[PDB]
């Protein structure tokens, strides 16, 4: 933001402003399971389908 | 006039149906809580995945 506006005290003052900024890093996720193939083939009913 | 007491004092009356089905009986709620799973053989078994 600029600076207040201030009386005039005799001479002018230079002033700066403040500037910042934020980082943010990517992360890796991970999910996995394991399940025996003749489970999935043995599977008539079908009981892991909705997997 | 005179008669036996056993055929017309019997036979006086007119049988009337309005009593019957004057009440009846509470109304079918089970809908409302359960679902309806016909069923093939003599048990049935449930399997779902986690």
């Amino acid at each position: 933001q600029f600076p207040k506006l201030r009386e005039w005290i005799g001479q002018r003052v230079i002033k700066d402003m403040a500037a910042q900024g934020y980082q943010i890093t990517n992360k890796l996720f991970e999910s996995t399971v394991g399940v025996k193939r003749t489970d999935i083939e043995d599977d008539n009913l079908g009981v892991y389908g909705p997997l | 006039a005179i008669i036996t007491p056993a055929l017309i004092s019997a036979l006086k009356t007119s049988f009337q149906k309005h009593f019957q089905d004057a009440l009846a009986t509470a109304p079918s709620t089970y809908l409302q809580v359960a679902t309806v799973i016909p069923s093939t053989t003599a048990s049935n078994t449930y399997g779902w995945l986690g």
